[PDB]
């Protein structure tokens, strides 16, 4: 059975500037094995976190993971304007990797 | 400077066959398994396939496993991918993935992380 | 007491192997371990599995390696076994290429060494050093780069009564020897062409034989780059044998100096006396043997044929010889695991032959091993 | 305490040998890494040899590698730098540090004081001093000395302000001089005896010039 | 090899101002490198050990940071004891343990004139056949003054040196001396000798003088 990464919402709006969370929960007990993506338009996915809460080297600070249980969540702690783009969960604890189904963001 | 060149697209007719190639530079690929993933326009990222360069061991999804077959080449430094018995879905910008792997024997246990993804290169099954 | 060596200059897949320290009794406190053994490089994810769910509170050993570089961990923790709870440990590494997944089939002279290990993180600070200490097979100290504060730190019964001047030496020891390895790290780099964005890794071993006659019966000095031999100190503790091209650079600038000079007054002096001091406080547990406890047990994947399987459990020193023979030799269509870590000191082991059903009481594993005054031989028999 | 006494400066004509002496108190050499820094002086330091603590490998510097034998003895507690075929830009002063092993990283934190090697084709010759006869200023003027390492002080130091030794100009005719001056209320003049302690090692000459008006 | 390097060579600042040292390595010598700190005549002491580390007893007003191969020493407050030389050392390579050019901290402060003598050339001295006048400046800042002789009102210059003493670690001040020699034959052809000292503090110079 594939592990599907229910991730929601489908989209959500934020000024610039605030405080944004992205969850994300897996079908069965994924371990922190968990990173987030960022996909600009027109653009390969680039990594943001790791381990389900490491920062990337050479990402920007505010950006966070942290994993609860198997609800993950990806913080934004001030948007700013170079942040839209479609977030992605991932899960490579298990075979095959997946990812959810995305969260877009409109600025 | 790390950075992954992705080649081998353009258009082909359902039931063809292409030859992906993703050439890397910057790092030895033997120090990786490089994932395949691809995105359907406007939906989901699909992981596709992986190859452990040095020992050849590959895995394949089963949305491709017996069609696809995956190849890799450290003396060239590149990774490969063979489609065959392509199907209409099988239209996306694939991406070549480097996986980083971790350790739990350090105080604070890591994972790895898939930290380089190449620019991709669009596929057409038309 | 360590050597303070001041002069600078492949890949593995993992054998995963998940057991008991002790036979699984349902509901009795037993221990789960992980034992990941033959790998290369060092980097690896191991975890502990319970129904799925990731193991917190583990514990596992200093990182060490083989003869022929390759490392080893043992990955265990507390556990109580039942009939639901199914345990697997999940092993990743760059050889595999999705994680592997093993689940816990219930079914399934002397000699002081100073191993290290030093793993270059081009962008995640100073190279991991890690180095241990050794004792025949027990382990008596180490000294980890990323501890809180790097101290030479015991971790056998008998060492920790040594006073504060063998712990100021040896600490002031390895990390001279990190800053020693970290220097080799950075100049291999530009002996061969390499990149700095991948992680290498430089293994060295020094040590000192010795057989009953209580003097030295051979040196160690060798050296490796990315798990192949790299230079190493010969019989004679005079000359140096280059394992390639670019040892043989390295192998001149140790003639001229003379490095080996220092290495044979500590490795015929005082390596050896050390040895027997530690051999003479640890004398309780270095000193000792314990025979191995056998069993065979039989389990058919046929009506007519099966895998016939001689157990090996709780002896100490770790070397012994256990195969199968047909009515008194099957060296060749025969399987053999790495000896395994108990955890507790102890090793386990087991050989396995095919056999059809009829004439099995032909069959006998012999068992060798040192603390064992006499061979032995037994045969399945219900 | 912990420290490092040097010794066995002085002069030794181009192309001698000298040893220098480093005496630990407090602490065994037997345990530590001494090294051996020298300056011009005038000069910023320059790393000479050092001798690791318990293997007794002895590293050198690439301009003195084979002429200088580092050494240390345990049972005096002492390091010597054996020095050979001097040249004339080994003139310097030496110190023996000791050294401190970080996790990542070292330093020297315990040194001396360290001991002065000239190296030249003179010989030796003894101070001349002579009183600065005079708020007043009195002093000595030491002249046509050498080597340059001869202190000045006055009354065994029971005065120590107003002093000002100034650096020793070598002449042109290849010898050190020096002015010691010190001021003092001109009411306290006759009331108090000042008497400069030329002080010379190299030469042992204590010459005591007594300095009125 | 690890050719170190601080800049500036010298940097005068003024008592409570904040002094930045930066020493970089020709070579990522990672986080080793530490700074010592040397005044005249002394031994060398040590203040910054792992790239960033106060070394214990030294005051707080000492700090180094780490940046790349850059490195960077900064007091918090000047004060005045601590006009010495800073140098950097890496102790990444050992053999060799390579150390920086050196660094010159000195306190700027406000001119002061000097206060000028002169010491008639000793009986003793004249028998042996040898002569000196001497010209003191006790105390006086900045660090440049002339001292032009003039003996008989005519101008003796060619045959006289020059020594400027070490900064004052209290005051912040100089002392300089300056010497003509002549030789017993030649004194006594000439009467009146004199040392003219003109100093930023000083309007005008103040000449001191005296006659056999």
């Amino acid at each position: 059975s594939d592990i599907q990464m229910t991730q929601s919402p489908s989209s959500l709006s934020a000024s610039v500037g605030d405080r944004v969370t992205i969850t994300c929960r897996a079908s069965q007990s994924v371990s922190s094995a968990v990173a987030w993506y960022q996909q600009k338009p027109g653009k390969a996915p680039k990594l943001l976190i790791y381990s389900a809460s490491s920062l990337y080297s050479g990402v920007p600070s505010r950006f966070s993971g942290s994993r609860s249980g198997t609800d993950f969540t990806l913080t934004i702690s001030s948007l700013q304007p170079e942040d839209f783009a479609t977030y992605y969960c991932q899960q490579y604890y298990w075979a095959p990797i997946t990812f959810g189904q995305g969260t877009k963001v409109e600025i | 400077e790390v950075q992954l060149v992705e080649s081998g697209g353009g258009l082909v007719q359902p039931g063809g066959s292409l030859r992906l190639s993703c050439a890397a530079s910057g790092f030895n690929v033997s120090y990786y398994s490089i994932h395949w993933v691809r995105q359907a326009p406007g939906k989901g990222l699909e992981w596709v396939a992986s190859i452990s360069p040095y020992s050849g061991s590959t895995s394949y999804a089963d949305s491709v496993k017996g069609r696809f077959t995956i190849s890799a080449d450290t003396s060239k430094n590149t990774a490969y991918l063979q489609m065959n018995s392509l199907r209409a879905e099988d239209t996306a910008v694939y991406y070549c993935a480097r996986y980083s792997y971790g350790n739990s024997w350090s105080y604070d246990p890591y994972y790895g992380a898939m930290d380089y993804w190449g620019q991709g290169t669009l596929v057409t099954v038309s | 007491n360590r050597f303070l060596g001041d002069y600078v200059v492949i890949q593995r897949t993992p054998k995963i192997q998940v057991y008991s320290r002790h036979p699984a009794e349902n509901g009795k406190s037993n221990f789960l371990n992980c034992y990941v053994s033959g790998f290369h490089p060092s980097d690896i994810e191991v975890d502990l599995l319970k129904n799925g769910e990731r193991i917190e509170k583990v514990e596992h050993s200093d990182l060490s390696f083989s003869k022929d570089w390759s490392f080893y961990l043992l990955y265990y923790t507390e556990f109580t076994p039942t009939e639901k709870d199914e345990y697997a440990c999940r092993v990743n590494h760059v050889t595999l290429s999705q994680p592997k997944i093993v689940k816990w089939d219930r079914d399934m002279s002397h000699s002081m060494r100073y191993f290290h290990t030093s793993v270059s993180r081009p962008g995640r600070g100073e190279p991991r050093f890690i180095t241990v200490g050794y004792v025949d097979d027990t382990q008596f100290v180490r000294f980890d780069s990323d501890a809180a504060s790097p101290r030479e730190e015991p971790r056998a019964p008998w060492i920790e009564q040594e006073g504060p001047e063998y712990w100021d030496r040896n600490t002031q020891i390895c990390k001279a020897k990190a800053q020693t390895d970290r220097v080799g790290l950075r100049n291999l780099r530009g002996y061969y062409n390499q990149s700095e964005d991948g992680s290498h890794t430089w293994q060295t071993m020094y040590g000192c034989d010795m057989g009953p006659d209580g003097r030295l019966l051979r040196g160690y000095n060798q050296f490796a780059y990315d798990g192949k031999d790299y230079i190493a100190l010969n019989e004679d503790l005079r000359s140096w044998t280059a394992a390639d091209t670019a040892a043989q650079i390295t192998q001149r600038k140790w003639e001229a100096a003379r490095v080996a000079e220092q290495l044979r007054a500590y490795l015929e002096g005082e390596c050896v006396e050390w040895l027997r001091r530690h051999l003479e406080n640890g004398k309780e547990t270095l000193q000792r043997a314990d025979p191995p406890k056998t069993h065979v047990t039989h389990h058919p994947i046929s009506d007519h044929e099966a895998t016939l399987r001689c157990w090996a459990l709780g002896f100490y020193p770790a070397e012994i010889t256990l195969t199968w023979q047909r009515d008194g030799d099957q060296t060749q269509d025969t399987e053999l695991v790495e000896t395994r870590p108990a955890g507790d000191g102890t090793f386990q082991k087991w050989a396995a032959v095919v056999v059809p059903s009829g004439q099995e009481q032909r069959y006998t594993c012999h068992v060798q091993h040192e603390g064992l005054q006499e061979p032995l031989t037994l045969r399945w028999k219900p």
